[PDB]
RNA sequence: UAUCUGGUUGAUCCUGCCAGUAGUCAUAUGCUUGUCUCAAAGAUUAAGCCAUGCAUGUCUAAGUAUAAGCAAUUUAUACAGUGAAACUGCGAAUGGCUCAUUAAAUCAGUUAUCGUUUAUUUGAUAGUUUACAUGGUAUAACUGUGGUAAUUCUAGA
RNA sequence: AUUCAUAAUAACUUUUCGAAUCGCAUGGCCUUGUGCUGGCGAUGGUUCAUUCAAAUUUCUGCCCUAUCAACUUUCGAUGGUAGGAUAGUGGCCUACCAUGGUUUCAACGGGUAACGGGGAAUAAGGGUUCGAUUCCGGAGAGGGAGCCUGAGAAACGGCUACCACAUCCAAGGAAGGCAGCAGGCGCGCAAAUUACCCAAUCCUAAUUCAGGGAGGUAGUGACAAUAAAUAACGAUACAGUUGUAAUUGGAAUGAGUACAAUGUAAAUACCUUAACGAGGAACAAUUGGAGGGCAAGUCUGGUGCCAGCAGCCG
RNA sequence: GUCGACGUACUUCAUAGGAUCA
């Protein structure tokens, strides 16, 4: 190619969007934004294919141009705005607030939240560095640059960002016994407690996570997101509480509830 | 008799309307016109007929029932504002715009691309030359 | 372009089409169940082969193997639901013992014959293709329709059918009009 | 190969042998071709040659209208409704097609940029630089005068 | 892990940036001035970070060929130093230096009807073959060479030369690139429509609206696949409880025709459905193979009257 | 030139044996 691509075939689109393979030939390409392409849910798919509010792309554009959709407390109008992990989607007319969280199956789940819990978000500190004029700043997983951080905040910590002011309200250190959420890999969507961090200089760090059912799994450190202390999450978790269930047990539960 | 049932009803304030699936049981009848269903839905939901839209009617194999998707807007102005132009034309709320076939429009676009400026000067020049 | 739509063959030619015993068995099956051509027998043989191969493969695995338990339970459930496998025979061993005739038995043509609506299997086929038979509230015009245990009790003449309480067909009212004239 | 059929002599058995009978896929071709659903369209190693037509343009309240544009108007003697043409900005490097070249090349998996550029999006970020606001160091569209057989040709004022 | 982030000192610059831009609206202070102050947005702008990307890059993995055994090095091949260039590392190039680098563990050379992969076929398993072709990545736009613009191009539905073709011409000149969608030629023997639409998918723009042969819709050789009509129930007759009906009775139904409605951007079609639509149900199912029998008939041969060939012809 | 060698492709000849019976 001679430049950046602007099209996305349906088959090449991220699996977890759950797009029909025969509805069309192309899929929404998320525009550049806070989140990466493969780890983002564009607003069109959220409003049309998940909430079923809009029947087709044109109605989604009609919704957005009315300025009813807010992402992280700011109005967005791009149909392909890449909403992602820990972003708050507010629809005032419906009096609805959503937080985008992966369910156990690894897909973004429609999770309804109260307004108070919608007042803030959580961000993984991706970088801590001194800016120009000797001003420290922190860059989070969603690309927010926050100046004058608390000095104790280090990389891989979690910061609770208030959306109204864009400032850090509190922070959680990455330590053993903390509650964490998996945001990548085959263990995507699971929740557990840290047990031990293996360090490999010049390589990818590994973290052992024990679930509430005492099952253990190892995951690369880049895919871990600290969300609180054990039993005291700082956000409301989706149904299932991040517990992975075997196929047989899922069958049993499904038959029972039916 | 004919019985209309509304199912999977969603209330969308964003588009200012109500979505649902309409199931029509029509024994001993071929099927029901969209106009009659629009009237009946308007009566049941207490709205203008102009504010009711219906489509996607496919009588199942063996006949006797039809299934499609139905919309009830809060007031007629919103119906005109959000409804697709073609569905408005179906209902008579809007008039079809007459336009030439795509080939003619594209050829005219190319011929205009050929000319630069208003073209009156070219007309006067050719008139003087000949 | 648009993503592919999958397709598959539902039948395969037997290893030996020319065996005399096979020809005789096909003749017997076709006559007993009123099958149009050998393609139906080949189709049902293909399905039964697929199920029995799957049953073999699951049996090969160790007992209590989670894949074995799950897949065997699902297969036995499906076979019991469709009526081929009886309630008391819920073991993969008895799945492996199935025969083609059991599948031919569940066909809507055979069931329509057995329940007494038709005087011949061919009469049942003609009735089915002429839109006279309804499973539940629904008209079915496919002889190869496989009837479930729940659905077997709801086979009846369709409401729209002249035999089901509707108006007489074209021939009947035509003759009545001619007689009246 | 397999099973089955037939020959192996004056006949019948038991061997052995021989001939024919298996397969889908692929190419070409013949005959037929009523209904429902669904779906594809290369090939002369000729990436050989193409008539004609179309396939990339784009304007919001929010860059520039004294169009001698349209329509309302005394809800405006600076403009303000709509708006051709042109300047300006953006796009045209996406998409679509083909497999000629290419044998550690491409490509697959896996690494690195403490070795570098990055329109755009998102978030931060600049009291330190006649002003009730500077020029043509300037032109398009437009008016008018013209050249060529001819072209998305353009010359002077 | 750093000469990292950042800061500071002294200077330097054809040297930048630090809002001379636009819409909507008319709030608050008073010393009552078209005084001071002030809201909601658009578009610009330095640097950092993020995102879409780009470039180079580490390890391992490619079919046939040894009757290709030595190759690379003069004109860069291996490495050092300094410089030029690059967005940047680097023999990428320049100048001076050394003589290096690969190879029977197959280098180098040759063939390839060689784009690579996800995959497809077969097989009991090992294996064998195919993969132009719905997705990913690479290269190209008749063949070489070279560039403006722009963040992004060695672009070709951008430009310039040359090579080859080829169009207009008043002979002075001008204009070319279907391996995009349709549609032609390449033979004297052949095969989809120069159709409709942006309604769904998403993409482009100053942008809800315009545009999109990308794409969708329909048309068209049985590509490859699914289901599935062409009759069912009786009576009578004839013939050696079986077979045969241009025998016979009234019941059912869709191929097709068609009000209507549904469907669609508008249509066609499907599913529905008033009304028509069956006895040779002539509403006339096909493709292959095997075996007969007949004459004042024909040919050929002979241990009479026969045998072979064959028989649309007597 | 109905030439030699080689390469390639095809054709062809070598199948009856034991037991019983007349
Ligand atoms: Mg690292
Ligand atoms: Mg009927
Ligand atoms: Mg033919
Ligand atoms: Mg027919
Ligand atoms: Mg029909
Ligand atoms: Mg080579
Ligand atoms: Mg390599
Ligand atoms: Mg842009
Ligand atoms: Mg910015
Ligand atoms: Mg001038
Ligand atoms: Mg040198
Ligand atoms: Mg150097
Ligand atoms: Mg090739
Ligand atoms: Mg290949
Ligand atoms: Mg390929
Ligand atoms: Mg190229
Ligand atoms: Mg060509
Ligand atoms: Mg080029
Ligand atoms: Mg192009
Ligand atoms: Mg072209
Ligand atoms: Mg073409
Ligand atoms: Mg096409
Ligand atoms: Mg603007
Ligand atoms: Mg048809």
């Amino acid at each position: 190619a001679r430049g950046p691509k602007k099209h996305l075939k349906r088959l090449a689109a991220p699996h977890h969007w759950l797009l029909d393979k025969l509805s069309g030939c192309y899929a929404p390409r998320p525009s550049a934004g806070p989140h990466k392409l493969r780890e983002s849910l564009p607003l069109i798919v959220f409003l049309r294919n998940r909430l079923k509010y809009a029947l087709n792309g044109r109605e989604v554009k009609a919704i957005l141009m009315q300025r009813h959709v807010k992402v992280d407390g700011k109005v967005r109008t791009d149909t392909t705005y890449p909403a992602g992990f820990m972003d708050v989607i507010t629809l005032d007319a419906t009096n609805e607030n959503f937080r985008l969280v992966y369910d156990v199956k690894g897909r973004f789940a429609v999770h309804r939240i109260t307004d108070e819990e919608a007042s803030y978000k959580l961000g993984k500190v991706k970088k801590v560095q001194l800016g120009k004029k000797g001003v420290p700043y922190v860059v989070t997983h969603d690309g927010r640059t926050i100046r004058y951080p608390d000095p104790n905040i280090k990389v891989n910590d979690t910061v609770k960002i208030d959306l109204a002011s864009g400032k850090i309200t509190d922070f959680i250190k990455f330590d053993a016994g903390k509650l964490v959420y998996v945001t990548g890999g085959r263990n995507l969507g699971r929740i557990g407690t840290i047990v031990h961090k293996e360090r490999h200089d010049g390589g990818f760090d590994l973290v052992h996570i024990k679930d509430s059912l005492d099952n253990t799994f190892v995951t690369r450190l880049n895919n871990v997101f600290v969300i609180g202390e054990q039993g005291k999450p700082y956000i409301s978790l989706p149904k299932g509480k991040g517990i992975k269930l075997s196929i047989a047990e899922e069958r049993d539960r499904r038959r029972a509830q039916q | 008799a004919v019985t209309i049932r509304t199912r999977k009803v969603i209330s969308n304030p964003l588009l200012a309307r109500k979505q649902f699936v309409v199931d029509v049981l029509h024994p001993n009848r071929a099927n029901v016109s969209k106009d009659e269903l629009r009237e009946k839905l308007a009566e049941v939901y207490k709205a203008e007929k102009d504010a009711v839209s219906v489509f996607g009617f496919r009588t199942q194999f063996g006949g006797g029932k039809s299934v499609g998707f139905g919309l009830v807007y809060n007031s007629v102005a919103e119906a005109k504002k959000f409804e697709p132009t073609y569905r408005l034309v179906r209902y008579g709320l809007a008039e079809k715009v007459e336009k030439a076939s795509r080939q003619q429009r594209k050829q005219k676009k190319n011929r205009d691309k050929k000319i630069f400026g208003t073209g009156k000067r070219l007309a006067k020049k050719v008139a003087r030359r000949n | 372009p648009r993503a592919p739509r999958t397709y598959s063959k539902t039948y395969s030619t037997p290893k030996r089409p020319y065996e005399s015993s096979r020809l005789d068995a096909e003749l017997k099956l076709a006559g007993e169940f009123g099958l149009k051509n050998k393609k139906e027998i080949y189709r049902i043989s293909f399905q039964l082969s697929k199920i029995r191969r799957a049953a073999r493969d699951l049996l090969t695995r160790d007992e209590k193997d989670p894949k074995r338990l799950f897949e065997g339970n699902a297969l036995i459930r499906r076979l019991v639901r469709v009526g081929v496998l009886s309630e008391d025979k819920k073991k993969l061993d008895y799945v492996l013992a199935l025969k083609v005739e059991d599948f031919l038995e569940r066909r809507l043509q055979t069931q329509v014959y057995k329940l007494g609506l038709a005087k011949s299997v061919h009469h049942a086929r003609v009735l089915i293709t002429q839109r006279h038979i309804a499973v539940g509230k629904q008209i079915v015009n496919i002889p190869s329709f496989m009837v479930r245990l729940d659905s077997e009790k709801h086979i009846d003449f369709a409401p729209t059918s002249p035999f089901g309480g509707a108006r007489p067909g074209r021939v009947a009212r035509r003759n009545a009009a001619r007689k009246a004239e």
